[PDB]
């Protein structure tokens, strides 16, 4: 009768504390709120450098149970309610680059899909992963360090996808700085923080120095120079660029893309066919029949348009003829 | 007990300098007792001074800070956040020596005067009487040394080694934009002694902008006074592109350059790359002296790496002088 009476008295002290806190709960909601804000990191006795949200900065102190030692830069968290000293820490909410990725969503997760490619990757993984995860064997075998690949061919085919996929096989990162939009120099630190990183870079003549200057402008940085960062340059044309480019070598890896042959291009049509359903048999050849200079997205374009060519008629199983309006719709 | 007065800072004098104190950027110091400061918001406050401060850092006006409820100038912005955070000044050296320059000989051997025997021996020249020139252009054709060589061997037994390259001197948007050379000859100028680099200066791709930059390398490299302001390097491989106005040998001081190899250094910078590499049996010059009729500094680098490499696909360390053929026809054919 004790013990039952203990289990009573712990129903009712469990019920009691509940109205504690809901009593001083409506008392309490009577205080302050507290600001937030990400800081450049403290240097002395207490200290923070803060720069609060409306107007950036102030420094403030820090709580006894908060143990400044931890708390580094661009990590926000806040709370000097009203004399301006800390409390805790709260979610990372995500530094820089994650902007600049998540931001310039371009880089599509992209992984051994790539349609009929297998000396490309045998190159690009024979210079983007052996200096990443295998250095034992460069500084052994008398080379100093390959570094730096470009990208030669025709518009789509392999641009800005196997150098997605093998940043993502190693998981190495994947910086894009091509354009500059919204924000040189200041990369190189977010690389080196990652620490590997590989940057990419852009193509544009069609579908006076663009992107060659930023180009050398990291390689000068990154001759003399913490070290598995690997810059990726695309271009259409190897002789549309600079001579400075041409400087054997600078460009340790000139990988070529060609246009897709018969085969490759039932790959790369066997892979984007494979996103749907279609029926019990296609044998895909005689699209790929007519291939004649295609080209990577001249293959995901006639794949959607012969599943939208199949979604006309209301129907649920992309038939034969549906791809054979796609590309011989297509040819303009 | 000498540190018996410090701790009265902080239960007399910290009560007032250690708040929610807030940081803006000082303004036209008005005398001693008093300054003007424009806040963050923009909202300029004529605040006072403090006594126990010990004011170094007034120049109208670094971002000062102050206090919140009283306003004053209660403290000082030490952990400056340095503008140009990605100038190389190089803290961590790189990989480069005396030996493997090992080519031009002469010409390393009148820059390591120019930049290093003001640093290494500066006691030749008030002794002897004259001045210690000033920075060298030293231009070249491509590959013709690694111009980035001999200054980079010049940065490895010398004190700080800022740089600079024709792409961060011209800019996009600017409109505004000798303000780079501005300051990288104010934050250049501060460190006496650090060397400039104008890595490749060379200017191409309005106009006027590019003018009046060049206008201020020029001048804001020569204008009234100088710290120790050797290290104006400049590597150039278009020296009949630039305007004449740079060397009025005062601006640009003695400069030096040089033949692109002789055979001489075919060999002798052949075989410092491939003293890291493993072929023993038939190293040869037959594919290296007259194979190309000249072949850069870079093509024997790119030799070795290429060689190296693709000696490496089919995984040994071992000496083939066939694969180096295969090199060959696959780095400049
Ligand atoms: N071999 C391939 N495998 C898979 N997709 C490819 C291939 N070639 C081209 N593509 C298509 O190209 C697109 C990626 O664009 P990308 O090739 O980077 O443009 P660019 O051709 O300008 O480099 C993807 O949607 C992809 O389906
Ligand atoms: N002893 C040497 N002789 C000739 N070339 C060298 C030597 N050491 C390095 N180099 C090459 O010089 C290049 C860097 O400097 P440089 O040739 O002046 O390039 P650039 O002239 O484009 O600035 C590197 O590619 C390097 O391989």
């Amino acid at each position: 009768k004790s013990q039952n009476l203990r289990r009573l008295q712990a129903q009712r002290n469990e019920l009691n504390a509940k109205v504690r806190l809901l009593r001083e709960e409506l008392q309490l909601l009577q205080e302050q709120g507290s600001y937030v804000g990400e800081v450049v990191r403290a240097m002395d006795k207490k200290k923070v450098l803060v720069k609060v949200h409306p107007e950036g900065k102030f420094v403030v102190d820090v709580d006894k149970n908060i143990d400044i030692n931890d708390v580094t830069p661009n990590c926000r968290v806040a709370l000097r309610n009203d004399s301006y000293t800390l409390h805790k820490i709260l979610p990372n909410k995500v530094d820089p680059l994650v902007s600049l990725m998540m931001v310039e969503k371009v880089p599509d997760s992209t992984y051994e899909m790539i349609g009929g490619l297998d000396k490309q990757i045998k190159e690009i993984k024979e210079v983007i992963e052996l200096p990443v995860k295998h250095p034992e064997l460069f500084e052994a075998l008398g080379i100093a360090q390959p570094k730096g690949v470009l990208l030669y061919g025709p518009p789509g085919t392999g641009k800005t996808l196997l150098a997605r996929a093998v940043a993502h096989h190693t998981d190495c990162t994947f910086i894009r700085v091509s354009g500059s939009e919204l924000v040189v120099r200041e990369l190189f630190v977010m690389a080196r923080e990652h620490a590997p990183s590989i940057i990419f870079m852009d193509e544009i003549d069609s579908i006076s120095g663009g992107d060659s200057e930023v180009q050398r402008t990291m390689l000068e940085l990154l001759n003399q120079l913490t070290k598995n960062i690997k810059v990726i340059m695309a271009t259409n044309r190897i002789d549309i660029l600079d001579s400075a480019l041409l400087r054997p070598g600078r460009i340790d890896r000139k990988i070529e893309f060609p246009p897709p042959n018969e085969e490759a291009r039932l790959d790369i049509l066997k892979i984007h066919s494979r996103k749907m359903n279609l029926t019990r048999g296609i044998n895909l050849r005689k699209i790929a029949e007519l291939m004649p200079g295609a080209s990577g997205a001249e293959v995901k374009g006639v794949c959607t348009e012969a599943g939208m060519y199949a979604l006309r008629e209301r129907r649920v199983h992309v038939t034969q003829e549906d791809f054979e309006m796609a590309v011989a719709k297509v040819m303009q | 007990p000498l540190e018996e007065k410090q701790e009265e800072e902080r239960s007399k004098v910290d009560d007032l300098r250690g708040t929610p104190m807030s940081v803006g950027t000082l303004e036209e110091i008005i005398d001693d007792n008093h300054a003007i400061v424009s806040t963050s918001v923009g909202s300029e406050h004529y605040v006072s001074i403090l006594s126990f401060v010990d004011k170094d850092l007034l120049e109208p006006g670094c971002s000062v800070l102050l206090n919140h409820k009283v306003h004053a100038v209660i403290g000082v912005l030490m952990d400056d956040t340095d503008p140009l955070v990605t100038v190389m000044k190089v803290e961590k050296a790189p990989q480069e020596t005396y030996a493997d320059i090992g080519g031009l000989d002469n010409q390393i051997q009148e820059i390591k005067e120019s930049v290093e025997l003001p640093l290494t021996h500066p006691e030749y020249y008030e002794e002897m009487g004259i001045k210690p020139p000033k920075g060298v252009i030293l231009y070249g054709p491509p590959g013709t040394g690694k111009t980035l060589l001999a200054k980079a061997v010049a940065n490895q037994t010398s004190a700080t080694f800022l740089r600079v390259v024709g792409s961060e001197l011209i800019q996009k948007y600017l409109g505004d934009g000798p303000k780079l050379v501005r300051e990288l000859f104010r934050v250049a100028e501060e460190h006496a002694p650090s060397i400039v680099f104008i890595d490749e200066i060379d200017a191409i791709g309005g106009e006027r902008e590019i003018q009046r930059t060049m206008l201020e390398l020029l001048n804001q490299l020569d204008g009234f006074d100088s710290r120790g302001d050797v290290k104006v390097i400049m590597a150039t491989n278009r020296i009949e592109t630039l305007d004449p106005a740079l060397i009025r040998p005062g601006r640009i001081d003695r400069k030096i350059e040089f033949p692109l190899p002789d055979e001489k250094t075919k060999k002798r910078i052949f075989q410092i790359h491939t003293s890291r590499m493993t072929l023993a049996d038939d190293v040869t010059l037959d594919d290296l002296i007259m194979a190309k009729d000249d072949l850069s500094g870079a093509d024997i680098k790119a030799i070795c790496t290429e060689a190296g490499l693709m000696a490496l696909r089919e995984r040994r360390m071992k000496v083939t002088n066939e694969d180096f053929k295969k090199s060959k026809e696959n780095v400049l054919y």
